[PDB]
């Protein structure tokens, strides 16, 4: 359960260290921790929410240019300043250009034009800061034994109903005992500051998208960059290079906008992690962590069961799974107090031997119904051999 | 939305007076404030830019002032070419929003309208329609008001002012008031009557003619 | 030397309203305007530099506008804390002129002055002065105009008059008149009246005594 | 005339081709020009005045700063910028600073500070271009013959009295003929555009003073520099450098003025002319020209007279001259009309032989008035030789 | 505290040596001496005052000059001496000028003129001398323990507070025994007059700024000085070499003023500290010292009592510092008498062993307030740790 399909599979055997069994989570795959002391309990990470974000420099990806006046003062002289000048948010130039004689004035040798042109961003893009304060993560876990499955997935129960309990792990507590209502409670501390690699990574948005991008590069890039910490209005470091002042060889000086980039910054961006937000805060989705489980207090609550009576069969017949488990499901007609449910991988019959690992730990079906499903699942040996369900001569 | 207020629609000025216009922004819009001139048939020029910057090229005359919610355009030593349209306009934040305008013209002695009456052409009279039309020329200040009567009882509907711009040379105002009625109406009453009401006269100039004498 | 107009010395306004404070300079001086707020017993603190930009901390309802010789202080959803004395200044050439102060002050309800008038005391009678004094209390607006008279002739010389400024919890106005004349001329009279004229009463208030009489 | 204890004398004798002599003047010294057959002409120049200069630049030379403000942004976001960063016209650093804790903000690393100053101008100095157009000469001149030793140094009749002429060379016209009434006319021929080595040299104004520059000095310097094209408001350059932002181990960073450099610039300038001007014109003085005179027409005012009678005598007695001539005054009682004055340098006694150059040209006393002064100076040799003046037995 | 953020840091392992410990503090730093005899103290300098100055010499930066005259008295004749040479106080040169002739007397060789001005001067700068007598010092010191962390930084106490203390040292005292109530007394000694390397350093003022000087700089510049003694009327020594009486080829010998300097000296100086005042004593900022500190007498106010009960939550989040010490604050709810809280940098998590050192001493949270902050801090290993506080299940 969180697991089987998953495909992205990891066995952890374990009950020594007093449970002191340590893990690694990948938002890709997840871990099982099969120990005999315990059920086995599924660990899968799901998001890693970031929450309290700052804002750090920004830019321009589409540039507008306004109005381009020019004035020029003849021969040697300190190029005319235009008024445009003064206001920064402007661009300018001062180049060298020839105006002869009939330019005007005499010495038709070199001069000086001085162009300059409003400068008004459009959209933007903002950096934004990610600490390791107020840094989350969560993690969804779930325990086989025999649960309905098709409950495989779903997240209604998340605060109920066997095992499924989602626990949240945040810097200010590496540690949350998550209990499992009747297997006791899984012992579970993480090191949130350590594993995703944090503070060289600022958070990044485009038009309606997000990025992460290792510092070093959005720090140094070339474009029009806020200063990030007022939004009144943009007082503009750079403000070239998304325009070129450019002259051909008379008496003009001309301009380009460039026509944004906002396609350069996607083909710049390459591995770079995509992300998604909802509001204030944001998921990420690439899972890191280094978790030492402690599997202390762990109660099966399979022990001191009769085992349920001959009426077993297959819903939906059994398949394998990628590493090699195999899954089954039971629907048990027998009407019984909750109980166990003998399964056993056997080699041949010559002696019905126990053969192979059953990973469920003790599957048991809890329901008065008369009617049930329990999924239980175990890894055979190599060569052909017989899923065996029941002790009775309805066995099946 | 920021509303900028500009109260006084018109002002009078002399020649050499300090003219205040003040323009109030319905939220605080720091310094982000500008100020143009408009002469009719052309764009509007920059004056001032972040409440209290003068632009290149403006007569030294022109000062904007005030920041947060109350800003000043003050012209001293006012001159005839200084008469225009004064705008404001803020960049706090989109849109950004102009004043209403105040149009600056030019003061002399008060004058009254000479005001003449005109019944209706007898080629008009073909058509069904019928205008009676006051002129009322040559007056200042602009302010004034017409009222039109028939056989004592006044008529506001159908009654169409036009004022020609301030004169270039003489500085007065002229103004033609005309009232349209329809024909039948017109010949079924006699006295016909503006009345101008204007600061020159303690009472109104009365101009009134009775259609059927001569 | 440049003079810097600021035609309105005193305006009165409601919180919330957008206040226009005009500055105007006898030659063009650009955008190198300034505009600063002042309240009593403290330096200005500047508002809007070069016309049109705001300085930091300044609130947002503050914008200048304006250039060349006319400028513009707008306060938009003015404030209480916005009362204050305003100054425009001009940067444009020595000596840095300032316009002449808008004091803002804030509207309430017209409220009649509660008059009351004091004849000489006789600890002052002993002196050869006398003075007659005239309160004039707890009154909306401010301007107001007291006229004394000594048996029916109006007497200017020796009239002070000092005002408070406006109350800071219920908005109004206070004012002491003092008439103060020779002992030997007060004994030589009998009736003394302080009359008041202001926008609350069609008529001045008067009050009167006879100075023989209880 | 002109000449004599000036002491930077040069003596031009090559009176070959057609009167074709070429000259060089330095408003230092004067060149006498004396040639067989022709007055002996005494030229020197006096002031090079310019005129229609144009600005170039400018700087300030004393600094002021008016209101220092700063914010930070403590640790992890960029520097705020204050508002003051938008109006130009104000200097702004922005540095590294610890922000620690009840600095009032955690993470104590390093944050930013950025301060900002209004930065206003006192006086300045302005740059201004000269152009070999619009460039002038005057060269007074003046000829020996006699005229009263106490008119050596006059300009009130520059044109009438004597035979003085002020004459004007400037580029549209590099020739000028002198007319000194009665000698005929000195034909004159300058080069205006080349000698004096123009357009490098900025010309160059402290508070009430002058200078000339070479250009690649001026035109680097590090000083604040206004554009120098428009008076209304400056719009500097540089800004810093005359102002020092400056820090110490601390919250704090500061901000010095620099106390003017008006001092520097001039001890700076060192190899420049000084300079002085009228107003709008200007009064070099240093002398350069490469003047080719014409030495073809002039009359010898002096000759077909007789010799004037007896009665010499010496006033003030004769002196010695720099290069080795020797003045004389002579005032000759002889009531006659104007009249050659025979004066010989002769080694010896009885016979007298003419020993020496005698350069006055042909001394000739005009006047009627039966006592005048005449002005004639020889150089004689080394021996001790006589000065002798008359021709009767009364010759002293 | 007096400590943390500062980030020049210097830790001083503890003396076996009976609280011999030697330490040397810098006005930009700050030592804190650790030794488990003691709480950890923290000690920072901040001002050397210097006060009973005294001047020595003084210069003019702007000179200014008044009347210029002049007389000759031509060829043969000693250089004729205007009355302005009897009162000093007037720039006087003599030189040598050709006067000829029409320079009003005979011998056109080479006479003399005598120029002479006033000169008085503008502004001025006054070097002044400091002693090693009448040097003072400020230290402030103070101790980490339980102390709210926004109180890091204050100085309203200085004479109260938990233990902060300010201790003064001046010459005729290397010693004070800083008493910081219930701590004891740490016992301090300073060499004044070695470290700062005074003696060497005249104080020096321009208008309104102040400077270090090494001598064999200030006492060696070519400006007029003031003899610095009487301030009377100023007799200047030098008084050429701020003034040029110059002149060219000719009759004139002219004078020029120079500009003040006083953009030069500042530009001379460099590697020049800065020190400002406040009106009889200056304020330097440079810290040298050599204090042996005494940690005799140190009695640890945290011993005898319980382990606070649990209700600890940190505030504000933990944080890096610079060297890599790790700050925290901890808000105890649980309210008792004061109670030492427990705190331990853990290796692991199951059995929590001490790793790495615990540099507070013993936090000691002082209130009955029932609510309290105890700002604490400590340098765990390299390797990824916890930071623990409590010893109750609810511990975090």
């Amino acid at each position: 359960i969180r697991c089987i399909g998953v495909s992205n599979r990891d066995f952890v055997e374990g009950m020594s260290g007093g449970t002191w069994v340590d893990v690694v989570l990948e938002h890709g795959g997840c871990v099982t921790v099969m120990a005999q002391d315990k059920p086995t309990v599924d660990i899968e990470l799901v998001t890693t929410t970031v929450s309290n974000m700052a804002e750090v420099r920004s830019y321009c990806y589409e540039a507008s240019i306004s109005d381009m006046a020019s004035d020029s003062r003849c021969p040697t002289q300190g190029e005319a300043y235009l008024d445009k000048q003064s206001d920064t948010q402007y661009v300018c130039k001062r180049t060298l250009v020839d105006r002869g004689w009939g330019n005007g004035c005499g010495l038709f040798g070199k001069g000086s034009l001085v162009t300059c042109a409003k400068f008004a961003c459009s959209k933007k893009m903002t950096g934004k800061s990610i600490q390791p304060e107020n840094l989350e993560y969560r993690i969804m876990l779930s325990v086989h034994g025999s649960q309905h499955s098709g409950m495989i997935v779903n997240d209604t129960g998340h605060e109920t109903d066997e095992n499924r309990a989602k626990v949240e792990i945040t810097p200010n507590s590496p540690r949350a005992e998550a209990t499992l209502g009747g297997f006791g409670s899984l012992g579970l501390d993480c090191e949130p500051r350590t594993g995703l690699d944090f503070s060289d990574l600022y958070y990044l948005t485009m038009n309606n998208k997000h990025w992460l991008v290792h510092k070093e590069w959005f720090h140094d890039i070339p474009l029009p960059w806020h200063a990030g910490a007022d939004t009144g209005t943009p007082h503009w470091n750079n403000k070239e290079a998304l325009v070129e002042f450019k002259d051909a060889h008379a008496k003009r000086q001309t301009v380009v906008v460039l026509g944004s980039q906002e396609g350069a910054v996607h083909t710049a961006l390459a591995g770079a992690l995509e992300a998604e937000m909802d509001g204030a805060k944001g998921r990420l989705s690439s899972g890191h962590l280094k978790c030492r489980l402690k599997m202390d207090k762990l109660r099966l609550k399979g022990v001191s069961y009769s085992l349920c009576t001959a009426a077993f069969t297959f819903t939906k017949i059994p398949a394998e799974t990628l590493h090699g488990t195999v899954t089954v499901e039971v629907q048990y007609a027998g009407t019984d107090g909750p109980c166990k449910v003998p399964a056993q991988m056997a080699v041949d019959m010559q002696t019905l031997t126990p053969v192979g690992r059953l990973i469920t730990a003790n599957p048991v079906i809890t329901e008065s119904t008369e009617n049930s499903k329990m999924m239980l699942e175990l890894d055979p040996p190599f060569g052909d051999s017989y899923i065996v369900i029941g002790v009775g001569e309805k066995k099946i | 939305d920021i509303v900028m207020t500009q109260s006084q629609k018109f002002m009078s000025t002399s020649v050499g007076d300090r003219v205040s216009i003040t323009c109030k922004a319905s939220q605080n819009v720091g310094t982000a404030v500008a100020w143009y001139q408009q002469k009719p048939g052309q764009s509007p020029k920059l004056l001032i830019y972040s409440a209290s910057n003068r632009y290149t090229g403006v007569p030294d005359r022109f000062t904007g002032s005030g920041s947060g919610t109350d800003f000043t355009l003050t012209i001293s030593n006012m001159q005839s070419e200084d008469l225009a349209d004064y705008f404001c306009q803020q960049f706090s934040s989109y849109p950004y929003t102009f004043g209403g305008g105040t149009k600056l013209e030019i003061k002399r002695a008060d004058a009254a309208p000479t005001v003449s009456i005109f019944p209706p052409s007898s080629e008009q009279l073909t058509s069904g329609g019928a205008s009676v039309v006051c002129f009322l020329n040559n007056f200042y200040p602009k302010d004034i008001n017409v009222k039109w009567k028939i056989d004592g009882s006044e008529r506001q509907n159908g009654v169409l002012n036009s004022w020609t711009d301030q004169d270039s040379k003489d500085s007065t105002y002229s103004m033609s008031s005309t009232l349209t009625l329809t024909k039948d109406e017109y010949e079924r009453h006699n006295s016909y009557t503006c009345e101008a009401t204007h600061k020159t006269s303690t009472s109104p100039i009365v101009k009134s003619f009775n259609r059927n004498e001569c």
